[PDB]
């Protein structure tokens, strides 16, 4: 059982160069490369006393690799993994699937072909990608279509950051979005949301940091993926792989964006204060101000929400919360689904990282649930590109590129629909 | 990787250009003979873009020094920092064309072009890929302006696909130094709005006026407004030459700042700028850096920001910082002034980080602002140019060397149109 | 061959035991050419190769 | 191949006294005098190379 | 209240320009040091009497030609006028102290009839200043240019000066008696914009010798002050020309930007047989230095050879012979010193003659009873906090500003393990076990981490945040189960280390910074910004008696005796106090550490006092009985 | 080198435009010189070598003598000018047999030559720029009863004008060939 | 990619097959070194530069800057209810 992940874009890169130190910190494996089985699902042991790990780094600047080059884990990383491009996309979708798209996905995929062979047991794909960029959205859709092409079967776990209804560093992200998101649709599987107004909340409330930089979103985000990965890494009560989420949170063909939150946020002062039991972090999992995405989800109505949890933790506080919850009328869910919770239990409880504020809980929470809070946020960023769109601006460095308004027509037609459809199932 | 190409055209541009690359030298650590002599690494990992490698532990610079005049190159030659540039990119003529655009580009671009252009093109080649040229020069001398638009247009004919910044020093009616400052502008700016893919405005009078309020100095020399300038033109490009959590193309600045092909004509500022007698009472912070960056007494154009409004700005910041105080600083400054940006581009702030602060500074930023307060200025020179030429006046040294009547009036229908478009959309 | 990357071949990765994924058909494939490369690469007992080998060589005396 | 052999006479003569830096050879103006005025010949050739080298005790002995 | 006899001193000030001088007669050397002067034996390292007064680090000195007055000047904060001060090095007390710069003093010239005193001062400043010396009082001033002046110097018959702006220009001013003024005649540089830094004057006022910023040394002819020849022939060197001496004979001895020496011929010459003179030659390639060049003095006349002293901005202090005859230049480095603030030294354990001292990017080990330095390990460019030895000799712990423990060895300074991020930020405190497998260690952040050590690894135990501001210092009882933390919030947290968790939490009103186990762990004495050291019973925790030793300011530096009766107490101000531990008495020292003393130690012998302060300066003591 | 490479339907070697493209090659000039001029034909950086000796002046491919280069493509292209001198090209080539075949092609010399080691033959050039493709699988098939495998290292001597040589896996026409690779 | 970075990635390639040094650079020796100690500690007349040595390690990577302020004074800014971070 063996996943492999690749990191397109500055911030799928700075979200790998979080994770991959957490994964070796959790596994005892010093920066250079060796230890002093379980490992086997990221790290392979080649020759004797080397482990390399599973992974992609791409991007057309070389600037953000060559500094994963230098920087601590020099010897980590296999030099051929890291692939750098010459030039950035410049926030142009046209040119990072068009122009350099076309000379750098060949190779990207006949490297991920030899990671593949390689692989005995392969579980599936993951991707680390924002799609306010260029680069992660343009050529991070290009490989996406060539691997559903080569493979097709196999789940894609993508892990998409988008831009903050309010918060925003960018100007032609909502094209951007809206482009990446229409090859997001028929090619990946399950696709997760990440924000970055909603971490900045998170960690100015819970974690009690009054400057936060990406770093600690970076790590945060690692410690979820590590959360819901540790199913496959070790082993507990009730364990499940990449693929029981394919058949429980994918209700319909084209319905997949799952929502994701984490439990406990807690700093070092707060752990000897709050009492760490099942049923408090399983209510705190479910609040607005605990998810990972700034949306509401009171304006909708789940579908389906699977809770991983880590630590010592048994089957009946568990129970007893979903019990609770089920009972509970503040969050609503639907009637196509009468039974839509999905436990499961792993004995490993999270590790702490050296560097963070977290601090060492005895059990720990992970919920991934499927909404109509992404329809309204699809919503407002459909409104937000036609209003740009109106008076045809930025068009002209598309045109240039190569691309037309056609592509930009049925983007938008295409998301109108998606809205159609997320206003007629949750009825 | 990527690659500048700098040019010096006219005493203006020629003088900035020695305060900047002595700007650059001291960020690298290179000496003023050509041998590095810093201490942290992050300075040898991104030389390339501003110095091909030369034998003995020299480096020398990317840039191209055209002029007229011997007095110019003497100049250059004459102070720190002048012996480094290669003895070979001295394109040099012998007379001078003495404040004719007609001189600058007509009569002796006929035979200085060919060899600048044959010096610019073997530099090109000099690197592997090319990112961009940038021509400092005035827009109402002789020599930097007509000169420097004929390369231009050169240059943009053989290299179709690489990025121009133009840092073009324009004249005020308040800070006049000679006469036929509409006449060259005019034609200088037609061809740029129709051949340069960006323009950085500057102006003599905002940066005598910061130097008077913000700084609070006696004596305002060309020095000090040199060194300003050349701030801006290391800080403009700080992103491509350091790492940072946020790394920005020029490219993607390109792409952020210009909606529209035409409306490529930007203002710039530059933070912190406070007085020696103030420095002590200061904190440094973002929020106080913000504020003066967005504060319309900071910038470096004679155009009123609060006139008009922000189609597009973007700030790029130099130093350790959490990017969740600086993206909820642009939020306030946003929201706060609302009024003053368009209601038809959301989000109208581009924010970019970098890991550097430049040297003698805890921590720096750049705002670069596409707004519409340059029509402005470009109708202040029109009425000039109109009033000139509704009386032939000084037409004649023009008409006698190849021109006539036609450029002059495509050129004021063309600034009239464009103008007429800043107003539109405004 | 395989490290040179000659070979048209890709792990298909399925549910059950995995098959080979041909980028070019095998009908008209020179024989001549592949045969004893495969042949020989039976002898080896890594992970990742032995698998394709054999693979290999079933599908073309098939 | 030049289109005008003279056409970089004056550039090159100041970028070596000035632009380069390096010394210029200023030789062959005794004689010459003023301007306006007749420069004094001198019977000397210019192309003989009249070295003429006079090694009268320094020759080693065999 | 009985002084205590002071011992030896390491430490100088580099970064001075123009700062170590010889004295012209007999045998004796001058540097300034953090805020006070210090003279030397030239023969042997004796050191000498200290003249203190300054209020602050001084940044200049003058020596009259005759050698019997000295003037000094430091610099001031801001809006608080810095004054000069004058010495007589026969009979050594304070004959003039005049104030008249606003910020600093950039520079002070002696007259050749030791009777006018030239002072410049000030980056903003930029007066230049006449003083005479009979008598404390100002004859004229007058305001440089726009741009600051660097330097000045006189002629050897003095009624005129020159001096050299910093940026572009230089000028020549004359004194007449007529007026009473300064008259000022600008140098006729050609185009030359160049950026001066040192000047000197020949033997017989004909030229000056200026060295630019770009590289080259730079002659003016004088009574019309024309530029002439430029400097070397071979080049510019590394970086601006940084010092200069004029050799008693018709040569100029530079010192560039990067340790480099050389000797430059100054007799013009034509050359290629045209009016042009051809650049000076260097009649000798000096050898390398590894500090930056910022003081050359002429020590001694020898018919030999030319004896000179050059100070570094790493504060190397080197003795250069040159040989006219045969040109070869031969260096020998007498002393060095920290060129940076110091913070944190270390003792090992029973053992005497080793110092581990650490500055900004440095760790040195030092001999203690010649007082050279044996080692030296440098980082590029980082700031070094806490270092300790452990308590068995086979590794040396530093903390650093970047969050890092780095571990050392003390032969051949090989880097056994790093700790890649112990602490969000700088790491300020840090402790090793008697064991030697655990260690402790405290950051900025507050909080305090356990660190246990295996032969291939470095694991992290649970880690404890009580505290809410620095970890000033943290102290091991002689069994590991017990250690003393002690903070900037005002409290001392004592740890267990068999449960991690806490006993106790000494409070007081101001910030902690030093607290030291007694003598068979019977109580504890902690310093901090109160003025008042206390006594607390280890066991249940309580104030037993408060002294209020040194209320002018704060004090943070403790040491006990190895038998526990002798305590030894830094501080704030300049003095280092001897306390008996059971009583309250003083057998202190006032004279010394010009700047603030930042730790203090006794060495396990019980035979010696070592302390070392906010300036470079290792103070070597006596110890003696309470 | 580039044993790990990706090796796909073109790999350069030696690239005319660029900082430094002399890098992996190790230059070994006497009496002779090389230089990075303009063309006045192409209006480009191409790289002159020139030597009085033709066996004295060269570059090799790869700077250690001893380490070899790894490159699977079958194809050699340089793209050269013709000055009207002696020019010659050297390649060695590794057999299934695991011997190494070298092949010397030059201009001045009359018949082809065929030892156990050396393949030594003529070439004769057109007047301009012209483009060479070398096949060193159908010379090795000719030359020997062994097929190709792998190429070890390439040589080119005095007298030419050169940019852009390359290596590739098929005979590509000038339509379907990308622009960067073209003559014009 | 391209021949520059294929280069680049054979040299770090040898270098992390290469054990990791702990010097990254060293002045006179270890030995030397000793035998200079070894006759300061038996008697006179050893120079200064015979017992001085130096090391110089990788180190910090970035220019040497002013420790960031990540809190300022506590009675300006809190949260939404109320603490000291
Ligand atoms: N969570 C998180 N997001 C980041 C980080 N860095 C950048 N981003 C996001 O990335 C978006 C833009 O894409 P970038 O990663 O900056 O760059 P890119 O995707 O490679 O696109 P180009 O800049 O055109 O090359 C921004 O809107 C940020 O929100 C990070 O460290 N953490
Ligand atoms: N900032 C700055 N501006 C200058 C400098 N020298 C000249 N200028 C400006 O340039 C304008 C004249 O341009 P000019 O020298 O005639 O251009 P040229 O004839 O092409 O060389 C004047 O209005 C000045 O304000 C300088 O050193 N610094
Ligand atoms: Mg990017």
């Amino acid at each position: 059982r063996e996943v492999i992940s690749i990191h397109i874009g500055q911030a799928g890169i700075q979200v790998g160069n979080a994770c991959w130190e957490l994964y070796c910190l959790e596994h005892g494996i010093q920066p250079d490369g060796q230890m002093p089985d379980a490992f086997n699902t990221f790290f392979s042991e080649t020759g004797a006393g080397k482990h390399v790990p599973r992974c992609i780094f791409l991007d057309l600047e070389p600037t953000v690799v060559d500094e994963v080059r230098t920087g601590t884990y020099r010897q980590l990383f296999h030099p051929e993994q890291l692939i750098s491009g010459k030039e950035d996309a410049a926030n142009n979708f046209a040119r990072g699937h068009y122009t350099i798209g076309k000379e750098i996905v060949d190779l990207a995929l006949d490297r991920i072909r030899k990671l593949a062979d390689n692989c005995t047991g392969l579980q599936g794909f993951l991707v680390f990608n924002a799609v306010g960029g260029g680069t992660g959205s343009g050529l991070g859709s290009l490989l996406l279509e060539r691997l559903s092409v080569d493979y097709g079967k196999k789940s894609k776990l993508g892990f998409t950051v988008y831009p903050s209804p309010q918060v925003s560093t960018a100007v032609v992200e909502p094209y951007n979005s809206v482009l990446s998101t229409h090859s997001l649709l028929e090619h990946t599987d399950v696709a997760v949301m990440l924000d970055n107004e909603a971490i900045y909340d998170i960690c100015r409330r819970s974690l009690d940091i009054e400057r936060p930089t990406y770093t600690n979103l970076n790590r945060l985000i690692a410690q979820v993926i590590s959360s819901l990965t540790a199913s496959l890494r070790f082993d507990g009560a009730l364990n499940v792989d990449i693929t029981e989420f394919q058949t429980n949170l994918v209700p319909y063909p084209r319905i997949h964006f799952m929502l994701s939150s984490y439990a406990p946020i807690i700093s070092a002062e707060k752990a000897y204060h709050e009492q760490l039991s099942v049923a408090e972090i399983t209510n705190a999992a479910f609040e607005p101000a605990s998810m990972m995405v700034k949306c509401d989800p009171r304006h909708g109505k789940y579908m389906a929400c699977c809770l991983m949890y880590r630590g010592d933790v048994v089957p009946k506080d568990v129970n007893a919360s979903v019990a609770t919850i089920k009972t509970k009328r503040t969050i609503q869910f639907v009637d196509w689904c009468p039974t839509g919770f999905k436990c499961g239990i792993n004995y490993q409880p999270p590790t702490v990282v050296p560097g963070g504020d977290l601090a060492k809980v005895q059990r720990a929470v992970c919920m991934i649930s499927n909404s109509t809070a992404i329809g309204e946020i699809f919503s407002r960023l459909d409104h937000k590109f036609d209003l740009m769109y109106a008076k045809r601006a930025f068009v002209h460095w598309y045109v240039g590129e190569g691309m037309e308004e056609g592509e930009f027509s049925e983007a938008r037609e295409d998301l109108a629909a998606l809205e159609k459809d997320f206003e007629e199932v949750g009825a | 990787m990527r690659e500048i190409v700098h040019i010096q055209g006219g005493q203006c541009g020629n003088q900035i250009g020695a305060k900047f690359w002595e700007v650059v030298s001291d960020e690298h650590g290179i000496d003023p003979t050509g041998t590095y002599h810093g201490d942290s690494d992050l300075q040898l990992e991104r030389i390339n873009v501003y110095f091909n490698e030369a034998t003995g532990g020299r480096y020398v610079p990317r840039a191209i020094l055209m002029d007229l005049e011997p007095g110019t190159m003497d100049s250059v030659r004459s102070g720190p920092y002048g012996q480094i540039f290669r003895p070979d990119n001295f394109v040099f003529g012998q007379t001078g064309a003495g404040n004719n655009w007609a001189k600058g580009h007509y009569t002796e671009g006929a035979e200085l072009i060919d060899s600048v252009l044959d010096v610019v093109r073997k530099e090109a080649e000099s690197c592997d890929c090319l990112q961009g040229f940038q021509v400092c020069h005035s827009l109402g001398g002789g020599t930097g302006s007509g000169m420097g638009t004929l390369l231009i247009s050169k240059i943009r004919e053989e290299y179709p696909d690489r990025m121009m910044l133009t840092f073009s020093v324009v004249p005020s009616p308040k800070v006049s130094d000679t006469v036929v400052e509409p006449y060259n502008a005019t034609l200088s700016v037609h061809q740029l709005v129709e051949n340069a893919d960006e323009c950085m405005v500057l102006d003599n009078e905002a940066l005598y006026d910061i130097c008077f309020r913000t700084l609070k100095l006696t004596t305002p020399t060309f020095g000090d407004l040199n060194h300003l300038i050349s701030a801006v033109m290391s800080g403009i490009t700080c992103c491509l030459r350091f790492p940072g959590q946020l790394n920005a193309d020029l490219r993607k600045l390109a792409v952020n700042l210009i909606p529209f092909p035409r409306l490529h004509f930007f203002m710039v500022g530059f933070t912190p700028l406070t007085s020696r007698g103030s420095q002590q009472y200061r904190a440094l912070t973002v929020p106080e850096l913000t504020q003066q960056m967005w504060d319309a007494k900071n910038m470096m154009c004679a155009a009123d920001p609060r006139h008009g409004r922000y189609l597009t700005a973007s700030a790029l910041f130099r130093g350790r910082m959490s990017t969740k105080e600086v993206d909820e600083q642009m939020l306030n400054v946003q929201n706060k002034n609302s009024s003053y940006f368009v209601e038809w581009i959301p989000n109208n702030v581009k924010s970019s980080v970098c890991d550097i602060p430049p040297k003698g500074l805890k921590m720096s930023a750049t705002f670069i602002g596409n707004s519409t307060a340059i029509q402005e200025m470009f109708k202040r020179v029109s009425e000039q140019f109109t009033a000139m030429f509704r009386r032939k006046a000084f037409l004649h040294w023009y008409t006698g060397e190849g021109m006539d009547e036609m450029e002059f009036t495509e050129a004021e229908s063309n600034m009239n149109d464009l103008v007429s478009e800043y107003q539109q959309y405004q | 061959f395989y490290e040179r990357g000659d070979l048209p071949i890709a792990v298909d990765h399925r549910g059950s035991k995995n098959m080979i994924a041909w980028k070019v058909d095998i009908e008209k494939l020179d024989y001549h050419h592949y045969l004893p490369i495969f042949f020989d690469g039976i002898r080896e007992t890594q992970e990742p190769y032995r698998f394709l080998a054999v693979k290999g060589v079933e599908d073309m005396l098939r | 191949m030049n289109g005008d052999v003279a056409g970089s006479l004056f550039t090159s003569t100041y970028r070596n006294v000035k632009l380069a830096g390096k010394a210029p050879p200023a030789a062959n103006l005794s004689g010459t005098g003023s301007c306006f005025d007749t420069t004094s010949l001198s019977p000397a050739r210019a192309g003989a190379h009249k070295a003429l080298d006079v090694q009268k005790d320094e020759l080693p002995v065999w | 209240a009985e002084p205590l006899v002071l011992n030896s001193v390491i430490g100088f000030g580099g970064a001075i320009e123009n700062g170590l001088i010889a004295h012209p007669d007999g045998r004796t050397i001058i540097y300034p040091l953090g805020s006070t002067i210090v003279l030397r034996d030239r023969a042997d390292p004796r050191s000498q009497e200290f003249l203190q007064g300054h209020s602050d680090k001084v940044s200049c000195l003058a020596l009259s030609r005759s050698g019997r007055y000295l003037a000094s000047g430091q610099i001031t904060y801001m809006g608080f006028t810095a004054d000069i001060i004058i010495w007589d090095l026969e009979s050594k007390q304070l004959i003039h102290r005049m104030a008249l710069h606003k910020v600093k003093v950039q520079a002070l010239d002696f007259s050749c009839d030791e009777r006018f005193l030239a002072s410049l001062g000030g980056q903003d400043d930029n007066a230049l200043v006449l003083w005479d010396v009979a008598s404390g009082n100002a004859i004229c001033g007058s305001p440089c240019n726009t741009n600051f002046t660097n330097c000045v110097k006189f002629f050897n018959n003095s009624p005129d000066k020159l001096i050299t702006a910093g940026n572009f220009n230089m000028n020549v001013w004359t004194y007449d008696a007529g007026n009473n003024k300064l008259r000022p005649t600008d140098a006729t540089l050609g185009t030359l914009k160049r950026v001066f830094k040192s000047v000197v004057v020949d033997a017989n006022d004909e030229y000056a010798y200026c060295g630019t910023t770009t590289g080259d040394v730079l002659q003016i002819a004088l009574e019309r002050v024309l530029f002439k020849n430029t400097g070397p022939a071979k080049g510019n060197v590394q970086m601006g020309v940084t010092a200069t001496c004029e050799v008693p004979t018709g040569d100029i001895l530079v010192g560039g930007g990067d340790g480099s020496l050389q000797v430059l011929r100054t007799v013009p010459e034509p050359s290629s047989t045209n009016p042009k003179l051809l650049r000076k030659m260097p009649a000798l390639a000096g050898t390398k230095v590894e500090g930056a060049i910022t003081s050359i003095a002429l020590a001694d006349m020898n018919a030999r050879g030319f004896t000179f002293f050059v100070g570094t901005a790493m504060c190397n202090i080197y003795k250069v012979t040159y040989e006219p005859a045969t040109s070869r230049l031969k260096e020998e480095l007498v002393q060095t010193a920290h060129n940076d603030k110091i913070n944190g030294m270390a003792f090992p354990n029973e053992y005497s003659e080793v110092f581990a001292t650490c500055g900004t990017g440095f760790i040195r080990l030092w001999h203690l009873t010649t007082c050279r330095e044996l080692l030296r390990i440098a980082v590029p460019n980082l700031e070094c906090f806490c270092i300790a030895f452990t308590t068995d000799g086979s590794a040396i712990l530093s903390g650093w500003s970047d969050g890092k423990i780095r571990a050392f060895g003390p032969q051949s300074g090989k880097i056994i393990f790093t700790i890649n991020d112990a602490h969000q930020k700088a790491v300020t405190a840090i402790a090793s076990t008697a064991d030697s497998s655990r260690i402790l260690s405290g950051g900025e952040e507050g909080m305090v981490r356990v660190w246990r050590i295996g032969r291939t690894s470095q694991t992290l135990e649970a880690s404890m945040k009580d505290h809410k501001g620095p970890v000033n210092c943290i102290r091991i009882k002689g069994s590991g189960d017990e250690c003393v933390s002690a903070s900037s919030d005002g409290s001392c947290i004592l740890w267990d280390l068999h449960t991690f968790k806490r006993r106790t939490s000494l409070f007081a009103n101001t910030f902690f910074k030093s607290v030291v186990y007694h003598p068979d762990e019977s109580q504890l004495v902690t310093a901090g910004t109160d003025r008042k050291v206390t006594y607390w019973d280890a066991y249940d925790g309580n104030a037993i008696r408060i002294i209020d030793g040194s209320d002018l300011d704060e004090v943070n530096a403790l040491a006990v005796d190895r038998d526990g009766e002798a305590l030894v107490s830094g501080g704030g101000d300049k003095l280092v106090k001897l306390w008996g531990y059971d009583e309250g008495h003083c057998y202190f020292v006032g004279v010394a550490h010009s700047g603030a003393i930042t730790a203090v130690g006794v060495t396990p012998d019980k035979q010696r006092i070592v302390s070392v302060g906010t300036e470079g300066g290792i103070f070597i003591w006596d110890y003696q009985r309470p | 080198m580039f044993k790990n490479a990706f090796q796909s339907g073109f790999l350069s070697v030696l690239y005319s435009i660029g900082s430094k493209p002399l890098e992996i090659w190790d230059k070994q000039v006497s009496n002779g010189h090389i230089k990075r001029i303009t063309d006045a034909d192409i209006q480009s950086s191409v790289l002159e070598i020139m030597g009085q000796n033709v066996s004295t002046t060269y570059i090799t491919c790869p700077a250690d003598p001893n380490k070899t280069l790894g490159i699977k493509l079958p194809f050699l292209v340089l793209i050269i000018k013709n000055l009207n001198k002696y020019f010659s090209f050297e390649v060695q080539v590794l057999d299934d047999k695991n011997v190494r075949r070298r092949f010397r092609a030059s201009n001045y010399q009359s018949t082809t030559r065929v030892k156990p080691f050396i393949c030594t033959m003529p070439m004769r050039l057109d007047s301009g720029w012209n483009q060479i493709q070398f096949n060193l699988s159908d010379f090795t098939r000719r030359a020997y009863g062994t097929n190709y495998i792998e190429t070890l290292r390439v040589q080119v001597h005095a007298n030419c004008r050169i940019r852009r040589i390359y290596f590739s896996d098929r005979l590509y026409s000038e339509e379907e060939l990308p622009a960067e690779f073209k003559l014009f | 990619m391209d021949l520059k970075q294929q280069v680049k990635n054979y040299t770090m390639t040898i270098r992390n097959t290469r054990p990791p040094t702990m010097i990254k650079e060293q002045d006179k020796s270890e030995f030397s070194h000793f035998r200079a100690l070894q006759v300061l500690a038996n008697g006179d007349e050893v120079p200064y530069e015979a017992t001085l040595r130096n090391v110089i390690h990788d180190g910090a990577r970035q220019p040497k800057l002013p420790p960031r302020q990540t809190q300022k004074h506590p009675g300006y800014i809190r949260n939404e209810s109320g603490g000291f971070f």
